[PDB]
RNA sequence: CAAGUCUGGGCUAAGUGGUAAAGGAUGUGGCGCCGCGAAGACAGCCAGGAUGUUGGCUUAGAAGCAGCCAUCAUUUAAAGA
């Protein structure tokens, strides 16, 4: 449906594919460059998503539930600038610390709120990037 | 003949008729516009709530299994539910009515132990009959 | 498993008699003979019509469902059997009814004069689109095939005359 | 053109007969096996097939469908970034 994004880090670009396009989109654009522009204001980029909505007319929805699967990735989990052969090299390793309960950010929405879920939802392009990388030294069953 | 494992630990698991006493069990589908109910894939970390699976292999030849008496709402087997949250809280919880939000979900058969007919109109519309009844103490004889 | 050949068809204001090599169906918007193999007992009964066949091999069961398939199209002849949209896609192009026969200009340095045979008719409403009133199956089926093949639908550009979806377009 | 339009059973629709092979083929008839099916198979058709998502790597952008690739991981009647 009616979906596009608005970025990158902070001080927003409405550049030629990012926000002149709204037209038959929303169309009330001169305040709302601003009441997203705190809903994405000093958060840092990593991919910081953007949520947006239909309308009968004109205006005034929602922004955003959660900025995972590429961005509790690369603040300091995993080290993960993960190079080029996007790597089986250990670009960065990690333990389920930067990655579990960074964000409990998750659990609005991914329909699976208990933490095996969302939690290992987001180490989908964090872990098993070539490096699958772990949750324990596997749990010894007994 | 696998009989596959699809009906295997999917056919009841023996729950729900020995889980939230398998009984007062009733209506509506196993799914139609796929948009609205919800806490459809949402009930927590499961879906303990809702079900999964197979009209033809449980309800064909289950069997009779674990009870309370007779039946009979508005029809008859075709398709049906699973909760421990019901007719009162199974309606602040889910499903609401007439016709519903998404387009006017349908059809299904219930046998719960208080005698009688539809299970939507008077006992499944958010209906208050836990602060109503502190409508009763001192109703239909006293001065 | 579930064969075209041995369903049974159709009542309520058509008529149906049995040569035993031709099946003459009759009803409301004209009639159609149907030439129908002389094996193959075609049994009348109420409001339906079956057929079956002498043997169960796999030359008499082809002829079968061909046999079934016949009668019934002729049956659904008798009560609306028109159809065939033609959507006529591109820019300088436009049909028209002249007579009862149709004209249709469709880029060369003249029109096009299609006649109606028998049994068919033509209607142009709303020009880009033009559709063929038919009783039988096979000769609608077939006019508009006709129709179609004056122009192109070409396979590198949205002109010509369309039946319907295929936006082919190679580039 | 002398003597069977002889008698029973089945095959072939090519005028094969009245021919030339590798090789091919839902021609056709017959004998087998094996898979899946009335706790319901194969056709169809009715319904749904995603989110965070843009997957990362490259990048006016590829956001499955320009791609080289880690192609995840939950979830779940069921859905491959
Ligand atoms: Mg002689
Ligand atoms: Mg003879
Ligand atoms: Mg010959
Ligand atoms: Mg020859
Ligand atoms: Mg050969
Ligand atoms: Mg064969």
């Amino acid at each position: 449906a009616v979906v596009k994004l608005q970025l990158p880090a902070g001080k927003a670009t409405p550049a030629p594919p990012v926000g002149p396009a709204l037209g038959q989109h929303g169309a009330n654009i001169m305040e709302f460059v601003k009441a997203f522009n705190a809903a994405t204001a000093n958060m840092g980029d990593a991919i910081v998503p953007v949520e947006i909505t239909i309308y009968a007319d004109r205006s005034f929805t929602f922004v955003t539930k959660t900025p995972p699967a590429s961005y509790l990735i690369r603040k300091a989990a995993g080290l993960e600038k993960g190079a080029h052969k996007p790597g089986r090299e250990k670009v960065g390793r990690i333990t389920w610390e930067q990655v579990l309960e960074i964000a409990k950010q998750k659990m609005p929405d991914l329909n699976t709120t208990d933490l095996e879920a969302a939690a290992r939802m987001i180490a989908g392009s964090a872990r098993s990037m070539g490096v699958e990388v772990v949750g324990a030294p596997e749990v010894k069953d007994a | 003949m696998p009989n596959k494992r699809n009906v295997e630990l999917l056919a009841t698991l023996k729950e729900n008729l020995e889980r939230a006493q398998g009984s007062f069990f009733l209506v509506n589908y196993q799914g139609l516009p796929a948009k609205e109910t919800h806490a459809l894939r949402q009930a927590l970390k499961q879906n303990g709530a809702r079900l999964f699976v197979a009209k033809n292999t449980l309800i064909r030849l289950a069997l009779k299994e674990l009870g309370l008496p007779e039946l009979d709402g508005l029809q008859g087997p075709s398709a049906v539910y699973e909760d421990p949250v019901a007719a009162a809280k199974t309606l602040v919880q889910f499903a609401k009515s007439n016709p519903k939000g998404i387009p006017q979900v349908k059809s299904g058969l219930l046998q719960g132990q208080i005698l009688t007919a539809k299970d939507v109109e008077a006992l499944a519309e958010l209906p208050t009959m836990d602060e109503l009844r502190a409508e009763l103490v001192g109703v239909l004889q006293a001065p | 498993s579930r064969i075209g050949r041995l369903p049974i068809p159709v009542p309520k204001g058509v008529s149906v008699e049995v040569a035993p090599g031709r099946v003459k169906v009759k009803g409301p918007k004209g009639e159609l003979e149907v030439p129908v193999s002389p094996e193959m007992r075609v049994v009348v009964e109420e409001g339906v019509v079956r057929v079956e066949r002498p043997s169960d091999e796999r030359r008499h069961k082809s002829l079968h469902g061909l046999t079934r398939t016949l009668i019934a199209n002729a049956v659904k002849g008798v009560s609306e059997g028109y159809s065939k949209e033609l959507l006529i896609k591109g820019i300088g192009y436009r049909a028209r009814l002249v007579g009862r026969a149709l004209e249709l200009t469709v880029g060369f340095s003249h029109p096009v004069v299609v006649e109606p045979p028998e049994g068919i008719t033509f209607e142009v409403p709303e020009p880009t689109r033009v559709r063929v009133s038919g009783i039988d199956k096979q000769k609608v089926g077939q006019v508009a095939a006709n129709i179609r093949a004056i122009r192109k639908p070409s396979a590198y550009h949205e002109k010509g005359i369309y039946y319907a979806g295929e936006p082919v377009r190679l580039k």
